[PDB]
């Protein structure tokens, strides 16, 4: 079981040419205020 | 030399990539890492007689 | 800073006149290409005290 490979599932807006992001905050697929760490419409950024 | 050097980056403190050019009197270093950084930053000099 | 390139564009030019923006015509020699690649919307300055 190779876990170690992610990308990316949602993101507020496409990126640029040849440009980088290394962001971990939680996005709030909802427009619902999301804090902390987990909660509904926000639970994580990445995805092996 | 008084101004030293310059950051850029979008928010500034500890969760994005940051731009940092610092000019000292030897040989100049950029460097593109993350940062975190003080209210009122610099790099106050002293004077020797 | 354009497609993942950070250009920077330097001149060092001798005044002996009033502190007023010159007249005059000079041109900028380019100084340095840096590959690094970020998203940048803020900047600010550093100097030594
Ligand atoms: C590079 O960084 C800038 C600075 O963050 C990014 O601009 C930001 O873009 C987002 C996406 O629209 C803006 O979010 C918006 O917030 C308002 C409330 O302020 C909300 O009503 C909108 O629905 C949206 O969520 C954000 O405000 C804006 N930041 C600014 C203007 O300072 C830019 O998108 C980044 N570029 C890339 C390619 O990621």
């Amino acid at each position: 079981g190779n876990y170690n490979y992610q990308y990316r599932l949602f993101r507020k807006s496409n990126l640029k040419p040849f440009e980088r992001d290394i962001s971990t905050e939680i996005y709030q697929a909802g427009s619902t205020p999301c804090n902390g760490v987990e909660g509904f419409n926000c639970y994580s950024p990445l995805q092996s | 030399n008084i101004i030293r050097g310059w950051i850029f980056g979008t928010t500034l403190d500890s969760k994005t990539q940051s731009l940092l050019i610092v000019n000292n009197a030897t040989n100049v270093v950029i460097k593109v890492c993350e940062f975190q950084f003080c209210n009122d930053p610099f790099l106050g000099v002293y004077y020797h007689k | 800073n354009i497609d993942g390139y950070f250009k920077i564009y330097s001149k060092h030019t001798p005044i002996n006149l009033v502190r007023d923006l010159p007249q005059g015509f000079s041109a900028l020699e380019p100084l340095v290409d840096l590959p690094i690649g970020i998203n940048i919307t803020r900047f600010q300055t550093l100097l030594a005290l």
